[PDB]
């Protein structure tokens, strides 16, 4: 099942995963289509940030809602 | 070395360049012109021994050349060394300075030169120039050959340094700082340089290590590199050495350099010449063949050539084209040159001596000091577009009428003088540049046509002991006296016809009232010796608006460029963007420095906070309530107050004799050197990790420590005599100089205890408590305010600054800085030499000539110059670029469009009008940064029936307002297209 | 309820204000507190237009996308003659620290914009006396990198054409404001989950929480900005209830933890505070009439 | 085909590009190996400054030309 999420230039993907999905597939499947490190993913949605190990359904919650992301903060 | 005339000159150059110049001596032959300029230079330099020399007396010829000569000289018919020698000496107290006039000839005994160090030459005959190099060559060490001569507009220059030369810097830019990240233990090594910041560098550079965790053997050492990545490269073996743990630093290690020269004989035959505009490299080769063939034509007719004189034309190209086979390349012949360099051989032009006067001089610095590549190894500077566009003018404009105006009349004629008398040009600042202005300009008699021709200058600034080393316009009598006024008093006395305003206003919107734009349409050229861009952008559209030329140059130590901007043909100067400095964030400012110029910059902020803000602060808020009591009573009644936490604070905290300011400077450094290192280490011990594993504290971080206090410290005692004044000038406390004697303070803080390391009610007991104590009176609601102030040496500003900015460094393990390159950064000195000032203004001088002649766009040029490789280049500046947005239409930067409306004419009006005269609809209107109309914003829609003075609300004075409009775009969701501008009439 | 919440205030996301009157001599004359004084009366070159047309275009888009919901919501009032005088109010988002909190900013425009991300500071410093997220100074600095740049790395830095002023305003209300600041600071997050790290976090968010229980309501209301007047007075009086009902879910939780010796001490002082803030909160919030 | 760009103050840079390429390209590659943003830089060939939205062809730039990088000052 397809999927939104939203970026810095806003690009709102939309790509077929799996219903258990883990947070480190999710890390594998994200370096896959952009090669980008998964330090930088910190994913966050419904209040939570994602950690890695458990699955999509793990968290009850299902797809398309629009998703984003925090980096590694860096400081001032 | 006295700092106060020579602070500029040692950033430029370093103490041993000083060092060096000191206790030298220098030979000049000839009081020409080029003589002349180079001496003054040399002398604003400040060589301890130069000596000049000439046969020659005055001429009423010479009052066009030199400028200061007198009338009085011509008739006394003095040697024309002796006359100017007081002059001269007028320059410097600390150097001095001999005449000579020994006859010089085949026979003339050379021996005798062995006591300079280097040879400058000018207005000789080559073959005694030849022998002079080969005896100056041949001495152990060789004695420095320098040879410059002018010919109308054709220079000619040539150095000789002997077989070997050594340069101890080739560029004189400061080496910069890495951070390692990762290095293998292979044949080769390899070196991972920091994530980002590529090195920037090339292979075979030397660069020493530092503090390099595992291979402490790569500490010390120096290692010639070879560039790999941009962000890594190779350096020698390390597999016998250990692994490699983290950190590590790397700087450039500067090299010595040595050249060579030939002699004067060999190089005529094939000379290595430098090229200066890209465009006809092979024009410095003929002119070169030019310059010999009329060298040859002089020595066998003992005469220069004739103006109208078509035999001597055709005998000096017979000449060069003899000479041309004989060289080495055999180039081909360019008989433009060879007839152009007979019609005006006799004349002389002033800012192209000047240009080369200020290399010649920079080249004799380069000689004595070694401090930069030298120029290798000929040169030469012409200025031939302006007599090109001159079409064929005829050889009678160039006759002489008897004038002092002869040489420029010979050189471009006299109808280019009279267009040049009647200009109305405009000056801005009156630095270093202005005043050679103002030279130039008398030396070209402009403006002295009694009906038109004028020139305005205006400053605010003052005359400061620093000015004088740049300004040879002021004395040392001229201290604290207006720039503009003093300038004009020097320069009226070389020539009494010189119309001059003096002013001293500082341009800026405020002041635009007197500047009116009737006044700049009266203006013609308009002239910049700003320092600042802000100014320059506000000058710029202000020349915009009037469509008015305009020249701008700048210049920072041995680089400078020059631009040219002509209506209706080039780009403005706002066209191109300048790089700021860049932004430091308190992550590292505040909190985690990494160099010398972060604390100096926290130094300085917390002395601005301190001494500035906080006392305007506390002053304002007691100017804003009377009472005291009546504060209380606000508070005590929950009544909110701003900034009354910190101003009851700073009350409760107030000292009241000499005693409680030590004791509270104490314990401020106590707080700022001890506590701060505490608190962070608290909060991350050294051994925090991060998820990785690695240390929080790597590079580019620097734990601190806390230090302990030491009186007997000189740095504690200045810094803590530096802070007690600071706090008794601040609180109005007066204080006795034997109290800053160690013996007292130490009897002062023999009682003295420190607090260790580890709210409105409060605020309200201390303001009850000084209450109580009759301490709110109003006297105790005041103290100075300060001001910075690098300038002053008792002060004590630099001293404080450059204490706090060492400790700084020393509890973050950082090297300190000396007093002089901390005033230097505090206050962003900007280093400078006169000879590149004087080059520029030479430059600009000569392409005002070319902006009066209302030449073609091609016969402009911009040139920007470094002199410490040395290098010059010349290029066309950008044309004008054309702008279109919808249906055909097109405008450019000059175009504006012009409506005339009524009393009642309204915003529906308008956008009627324009849409009928041009075809588009303005989308939005703004006067400036106040808008007018913008439908966005709700209410701005019933702006649209409104009368349009209303609307503006102007001012009687202008009888016409510029605003901003733009266009749909045709595609929604883009941006706006932007409109020309409109002026707008209120009435016709 | 909810519903009604974003219903009623979805009018007054945007608006306009009036806070500097000029004079006949030009001088400008500020009508409340703004921390741009110097900035804005020295800086008098109209030399930009750009910015201009830059930011007509983003009152388009600043006057509907504005996030407004019971969690958080965005107000923006600006001046009605001027354009780099901005003044902005964020309601806090639920469950967090900040929960149902308003807080101020003041933001000025560059001439060089949008060639230059502009300035903002913080308002509601209690006089610089706290400070409030590792990312926000006491003193009532902001630093965002897509507001600053430096060599760094490139895409997050301040881009004049992409970079937009609701990129900010979507940073700022979201990462600003999190569930756990306290290991928003680098190198804290190592110890996510230790017991030590989870104490300390603890005792940071009742420090939180307590000093905004004092500053961003009770100081709020009692002497109340001009601008955002009746946008507060009708936000803080739906909220009422649920104010008081995290209060006490506050107060109850505090008290858990004084029975520590660790930080025994400290966290009854943070429950006393609590109690003593929440004692003149109670009595404001029932004399506050029905706007 | 091989460049060089030599700026004042004598530093060189190597760079490699291919005719047909755009000035604003030719320009960004500088930013790789000097971090000087685009809009920054003004950069000189034949006495004539290279103006955007042109190629290398147009000016005619041929292997191993020298281009060089020009900036303006501020004091005075
Ligand atoms: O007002 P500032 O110039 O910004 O300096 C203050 C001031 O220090 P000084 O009085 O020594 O100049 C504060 O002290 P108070 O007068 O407010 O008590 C101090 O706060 P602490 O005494 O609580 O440490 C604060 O430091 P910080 O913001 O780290 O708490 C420090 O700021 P700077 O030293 O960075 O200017
Ligand atoms: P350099 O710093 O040697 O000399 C610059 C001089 O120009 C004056 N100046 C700076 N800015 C302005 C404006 N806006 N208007 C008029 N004059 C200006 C400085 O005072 C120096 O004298």
């Amino acid at each position: 099942m397809q999927i939104f999420v939203k970026t810095l230039t806003g690009k709102t993907i939309t790509l077929e995963v799996e219903p258990s999905d883990t947070i480190e597939n999710v890390k594998a499947k994200i370096q896959d289509k952009e090669g980008i490190p998964p330090d930088q993913q910190r994913l966050i949605f419904a209040g939570k940030q994602l950690e890695d190990g458990r699955t999509l359904s793990d968290y009850n919650i299902q797809k398309e809602s629009t998703l984003h992301l925090v980096l590694r903060l860096r400081g001032a | 070395i006295d700092d106060a005339l020579y602070s500029r000159q040692r950033y430029v150059l370093g103490d041993t360049a000083m060092q060096k110049m000191a206790k030298s001596h220098v030979f000049l032959s000839g009081m020409g012109g080029l003589g002349l300029e180079i001496a003054k230079n040399l002398v604003l330099a400040g060589i301890k021994a130069v000596t000049i020399h000439d046969t020659e007396k005055c001429q009423a010829w010479d009052l066009g050349t030199n400028f200061f000569l007198s009338e009085d000289d011509v008739v006394n018919k003095r040697n024309r060394a002796e006359a100017v020698l007081k002059h001269i000496a007028e320059l410097n107290p600390y150097v001095h300075v001999t005449s000579s006039s020994v006859p010089f000839n085949e026979t003339t005994d050379l021996s005798f030169l062995d006591k300079y160090q280097c040879v400058v030459l000018t207005e000789m005959k080559l073959p005694l120039q030849k022998k002079i190099n080969d005896f100056c060559r041949s001495q152990c060490p060789p004695i420095k050959f320098i040879s410059a001569d002018v010919h109308g507009i054709w220079s000619r220059l040539f150095c000789d340094f002997g077989d070997e030369f050594e340069v101890l810097d080739t560029t004189g830019e400061e080496p910069k700082e890495i951070f390692i990240s990762n290095i293998t233990q292979a044949n080769p090594g390899i070196v991972t340089c920091l994530e980002n910041h590529p090195h920037k560098l090339e292979t075979g550079q030397f660069l020493t290590f530092r503090e390099i965790n595992g291979m402490t053997g790569l500490n010390g050492s120096i290692q010639q590199i070879t560039v790999i990545s941009p962000f890594s490269f190779s350096i020698g073996d390390t597999t016998e050495l250990e692994p490699y743990l983290h950190g590590g630093i790397a700087v450039q290690v500067k090299t010595p350099k040595t050249v060579f020269f030939e002699s004067l004989e060999r190089q005529l035959k094939h000379p290595k010449c430098l090229i200066v505009d890209f465009s006809n490299p092979e024009a410095p080769l003929e002119i070169h063949t030019a310059m010999l063939a009329l060298d040859q034509f002089q020595e066998k007719y003992s005469r220069k050539p004739n103006v109208g004189c078509q035999q001597d034309s055709e005998e000096l190209l017979k000449l060069a084209t003899s000479i041309s086979e004989t060289l080495e390349e055999k180039p081909d012949v360019n008989a433009d040159i060879v007839h152009w360099l007979s019609w005006t051989a006799q004349g002389f032009l002033s800012p192209l001596a000047a240009a080369v006067g200020g290399v010649a001089s920079q080249e004799v610095l380069k000689a004595v000091t070694g401090k930069f590549s030298p120029l290798c190894q000929w040169l030469y500077l012409e200025a031939a577009d302006i007599v090109e566009s001159l079409g064929k003018p005829e050889c009678e404009e160039f006759l002489p009428r008897g004038d002092r105006y002869d040489a420029l009349r010979a050189c471009i004629g006299d109808t280019l003088c009279q267009k040049l008398q009647n200009l109305n040009i405009f000056l801005v600042g009156c630095g270093a540049i202005g005043c050679e202005m103002l030279k130039n300009f008398a030396l070209l008699g402009v403006g002295t046509s009694k009906e038109k021709g004028m020139i305005t200058v205006t400053d605010p600034d003052l005359i400061e002991k620093s000015n004088l080393n740049r300004q040879f316009l002021f004395r040392p009598h001229h201290i604290q006296k207006p720039k503009s006024y003093t300038a004009a008093d020097a320069t009226l006395k070389i020539n009494s016809q010189i119309k001059i305003d003096a002013h001293l206003n500082k341009v800026c919107p405020t002041t635009e009232t007197i500047y009116n734009d009737e006044f700049y349409t009266k203006q013609d050229v308009i002239i910049t010796a700003l320092d600042n861009v802000e100014a320059r952008r506000y000058v710029d559209s202000r020349c915009l608006a009037n469509l008015r030329p305009l020249l701008d140059s700048g210049t920072m130590g041995t680089k400078g460029h020059t631009e040219v901007i002509v209506p209706h043909l080039t780009e403005s100067y706002n066209s191109h963007r300048d790089p700021p400095e860049e932004e430091i964030p308190f992550s590292t400012l505040k909190s985690f420095p990494a160099a010398i110029e972060h604390t100096i910059q926290w130094a300085r902020d917390k002395f601005e906070s301190s001494f500035s803000h906080k006392p305007s602060l506390f002053n304002k808020f007691w100017q804003t309530y009377s009472s005291a009591e009546e504060v209380l009573q606000k508070i005590q009644s929950g009544h909110s107050l701003e900034g009354c936490f910190q101003v009851i604070k700073l009350l409760s905290r107030r000292p009241r004799n000499w005693s409680q300011c030590v004791e509270l400077a104490r314990l401020k450094f106590e707080k700022y050197f001890n506590h701060k290192a505490l608190q962070l280490l608290h909060c991350f011990p050294l051994d925090i990790r991060l998820k990785d594993g690695s240390l929080f504290w790597q590079s580019p971080k620097r734990p601190p420590s806390p230090i302990k206090f030491d009186l007997n410290e000189p740095l504690h005692l200045s810094f803590l005599q530096n802070a007690a004044k600071l706090y008794a000038t601040v609180y109005c406390i007066p204080f006795a100089e034997e109290d800053l004697s160690a013996d007292a303070l130490l009897n002062i803080l023999s009682e003295v205890k420190i607090q260790e390391f580890k709210d409105e009610r409060n605020a309200i007991f201390q303001l009850e408590k000084a209450i109580l104590s009759n301490e709110a009176t109003k006297s105790d609601l005041q103290m100075a305010v300060l001001s910075f102030e690098k300038d002053d040496d008792h002060n004590g500003h630099i001293d404080f600054i450059t204490a706090a900015s060492n400790l700084r460094a020393k509890m973050y393990s950082i090297e300190p800085a000396d007093r002089f390159k901390t005033k230097r950064i505090a206050g962003k000195i900007i280093p400078a030499i006169a000879t590149t000032t004087a080059t520029v203004s030479g430059l600009v001088a000569l392409e005002m000539i070319k902006v009066t002649g209302g030449y073609p766009f091609e016969a402009y040029k911009n040139c920007f110059l470094n002199l410490a490789i040395p290098i010059v280049v010349f290029t066309e500046t950008t044309e004008v670029r054309k702008t279109k947005i919808r249906n055909g239409i097109s405008f450019t930067i000059w175009d504006r469009w012009t409506v005339h409306g009524k009393e009642d004419f309204t915003l529906l009006d308008f956008i009627n009008a324009v849409k009928e005269k041009y075809g588009i609809e303005p989308t939005m209107v703004v006067q400036g940064v106040k808008m007018l109309y913008v439908p966005v914003m709700p209410g701005h829609a019933k702006r649209l029936k409104l009368t349009m003075h209303k609307l503006v609300k102007p001012t009687t004075e202008k009888k016409y307002v510029d605003l901003t409009v733009s266009f749909a775009p045709d595609i929604d969701g883009d941006e706006d297209l932007p409109g020309p501008p409109v002026r707008y009439y209120f009435s016709h | 309820l909810e519903e009604k919440y974003v219903a009623v205030m979805k009018k007054l996301q945007f608006d306009t204000f009036e806070m500097v009157s000029e004079d006949e001599d030009g001088k400008l004359g500020f009508k409340v507190n703004y921390h741009y004084m110097s900035q804005v009366k020295n800086a008098n070159d109209a030399n930009s237009a750009a910015r201009a047309r830059r930011l007509a275009q983003e009152a388009v888009t600043l006057s509907t996308s504005l996030p407004l919901s019971s969690s958080s919501s965005v107000f923006v009032r600006c001046d009605e003659e001027r354009l780099d005088i901005m003044k902005v109010l964020i309601t806090g988002p639920a469950d967090t620290p900040y929960a149902n909190g308003c807080f101020e900013f003041d933001v000025y425009f560059p001439q060089d914009y949008p060639s230059s991300p502009p300035l903002v500071n913080l308002e509601t410093t209690g006089g610089h006396s706290v400070r409030f997220n590792p990312n926000l100074y006491n003193d009532g600095k902001v630093c965002l990198s897509i507001l600053n740049t430096w060599h760094g790395r490139p895409e997050e830095k301040w881009n004049p054409q992409t970079s937009s002023f609701l990129q900010v305003l979507v940073s700022v209300q979201s990462l600003i404001l999190v569930a756990e600041p306290y290991f928003n600071e680098p190198g804290y997050e190592r110890s996510r989950g230790t017991p030590s790290g989870t104490q300390s976090s603890r005792e940071y968010d009742g420090n939180i929480r307590q000093a905004t229980v004092k500053w961003a309501m009770l100081e709020q209301i009692r002497n109340p900005s001009p601008c955002f007047k009746e946008v507060i007075h009708k936000h803080f009086y739906l909220k009422r209830v649920e104010i008081m009902a995290q209060c006490e879910e506050w107060i109850a939780d505090i008290q858990q933890y004084s029975s520590d010796k660790r930080v025994g001490r400290t966290m009854s002082h943070h429950a006393a505070a609590l109690k003593r803030h929440t004692a003149q909160l109670r009595e404001e919030l029932l004399k506050l009439p029905c706007p």
